[PDB]
């Protein structure tokens, strides 16, 4: 009963500004404390922001100290984190985090809560939809693989699902690549019967949420 | 009125008292001769090092209900003993509750002054 | 300034086995540590509180043992769906340290990949580029080799490699490998193989196609 939902990430322009809300529900923000965590890509944890509307305090890492500026408004039970002259290092994916106030001596209290994790990307390469091509299953027999390549989008990330979320089992979507030319690219995989080929109609459904491209694809022999 | 006071300023109960001022000299004073011992452990002497300084403050609030306020302005005696007890339950309370505080005070002696005036009570009781 | 230093970096260890992770704190800083869990691509998620406390709905197996300046986490039985990156943590406010991070593999019996070959759509053959995918399925370890041939000829520097994240139902690895040509190019050729050379596999394998 208790969520950190958060939102407002995205490509943005080096220098330039953006905001992070992350939102509460099921507890009084007023009494507790909310962190921001934050995680370059293929990288550790590392620690940036704290707030407490209960004393008012804000505290803030070197590396983003005198730009990032912590608030929230217990009104709505939101934590707001305004991050101000974006550098590329600051490329990462953000979670906000709840921890409840200690009064003992041992602070037998952790960051149980977390949030979703936004991704927030800082850049000046351009907004660009991806294009699908069908990895066709070739030369009843054994199992025969197929897949779809999604291919040339920016920036991250794209979600790949087959027959509408009906298909599942054996499916490997993997992790996207950042081709030399500056675009990501990543192919989904599905293995089935041979039996099932023709019979059975296969489509993976590419969603590109950034660019705003959504492309159903047939895959067939 | 004055029906509690047939009941505190009972003999049996001041000698509690007074052995209560003792005891939390004893418990603080095992507390810093074992520097670093369990976490648990330095749980329930903190426990009573505000146990202890939520009865002088109880038993400073029935010496005035039940004593007559007017009896403290004029004695000297009375005023900086009362204004010991406010001071130690308000830094104990700090440092054992109220850890919001993270604001920079280079480890402030408040912590130390107030385990010095906990003698002074003891100091002022072999006067009377 | 608290240096937290998480030992291991990583560490493989087969299913059921006792893991043990250390954090090692550079001073006395009590026993509030905390131990993170975090699967890729989600959020990280509590294990331990104060060093040693287990939180809710945390296995059994999940123990936590401070020990001086050095903290450990602990798993007794070792499962599969324990892949996973781990990290060391501080409390009180304004002063919390995370840890390097310690990633954690699962060791298991060798599985031989299934190598497929993909040959280019004409759907992206008409947009001026080829892409051939060559799609290893499923195999034990993670140290797998792909090589590219065009008719005979080793291809090198421009094909890129992607490995899943081990799997949580039977820790198989599956990596996929894109060629990367331009139209001209791959009309003037026709054999495009894939070898795998890997450990499950007593022989490379190679898989080819036409056109």
């Amino acid at each position: 009963e208790v969520q950190l939902v958060e939102s407002g990430g995205g490509l943005v322009q080096p220098g330039g500004s953006l905001r992070l809300s992350c939102a509460a529900s099921g507890f009084n923000v007023y009494y507790s404390s909310i962190h921001w965590v934050r995680q370059a890509p293929g990288k550790g944890l590392e620690w940036v922001a704290y707030i407490s509307p209960s004393s008012g305090s804000t505290y803030y890492a070197d590396s983003v100290k005198g730009r990032f500026t912590i608030s929230a408004d217990t009104s709505k039970n939101t934590a707001y984190l305004q991050m101000n002259s974006l550098r590329a290092e600051d490329t990462a994916v953000y979670y906000c985090a709840r921890k409840q106030y200690s009064y003992w001596r041992d602070s037998y209290w952790a960051m149980d809560y977390w949030g979703q994790g936004t991704l927030v990307t800082v850049s000046s390469a351009s907004t660009k939809g991806p294009s699908v091509f069908p990895l066709a299953p070739s030369s009843s027999g054994g199992t025969a693989a197929l897949g779809c390549l999604v291919k040339d989008y920016f920036p991250e990330p794209v979600t790949v699902s087959w027959n509408s979320g009906a298909l599942t089992s054996g499916v490997h979507t993997f992790p996207a690549v950042l081709q030399s030319s500056g675009l990501y690219s990543l192919s989904s995989v599905v293995t089935v019967p041979s039996s099932s080929l023709g019979t059975q109609t296969y489509i993976c459904n590419v969603n590109h949420k950034p660019s705003n491209t959504k492309v159903d694809k047939k895959v067939e022999p | 009125q004055f029906r509690v006071r047939a009941v505190i300023d009972h003999l049996g109960m001041r000698v509690f008292g007074v052995f209560l001022i003792f005891l939390d000299i004893i418990l603080m004073i095992i507390d810093l001769s074992l520097p670093g011992k369990s976490e648990s452990s330095q749980s329930f002497y903190d426990g009573m090092a505000l146990a202890l300084s939520c009865y002088f403050m109880l038993d400073l609030g029935l010496r005035i209900f039940a004593y007559g306020p007017k009896n403290f302005f004029t004695n000297p005696w009375e005023v900086a003993d009362g204004l010991i007890i406010v001071v130690t339950f308000v830094v104990t309370i700090f440092y054992t509750v109220l850890d919001e505080y993270v604001q920079e005070t280079g480890a402030d002696g408040l912590g130390r002054l107030v385990v010095l005036a906990r003698l002074l009570r003891v100091v002022r009781l072999a006067r009377i | 300034d608290i240096q937290m230093t998480q030992s291991p970096s990583s560490l493989s260890a087969s299913v059921g086995d006792r893991v043990t992770i250390t954090c090692r704190a550079s001073q006395s800083v009590s026993s509030a540590v905390a131990w993170y869990q975090q699967k890729p691509g989600k959020a990280p998620k509590l294990l331990i509180y104060s060093a040693s406390s287990l939180y809710s709905g945390v296995p059994s197996r999940f123990s936590g043992s401070g020990s001086g300046t050095d903290f450990t986490l602990t798993i007794s039985s070792l499962q599969p769906e324990d892949f996973a990156t781990y990290y060391c943590q501080q409390h009180q406010y304004n002063s919390l340290i995370f840890g390097q991070g310690t990633k954690v593999e699962i060791k298991r019996t060798v599985a031989a990949p299934s190598v497929f070959i993909f040959p280019p759509s004409d759907e992206q053959l008409k947009s001026g580029t080829a892409s051939v995918v060559c799609l290893l399925n499923n195999f034990y370890p993670r140290e797998a080799k792909v090589q590219w041939k065009v008719d005979n000829a080793l291809q090198a520097g421009n094909s890129q490699e992607s490995v899943t994240e081990q799997d949580s139902k039977d820790s198989t690895y599956s990596l996929s490998s894109t060629l990367t040509l331009s139209k001209a190019d791959y009309e003037k050729h026709k054999v495009y193989a894939c070898e795998v050379t890997h450990q499950g596999l007593s022989s490379p394998v190679t898989k080819s196609f036409n056109r």
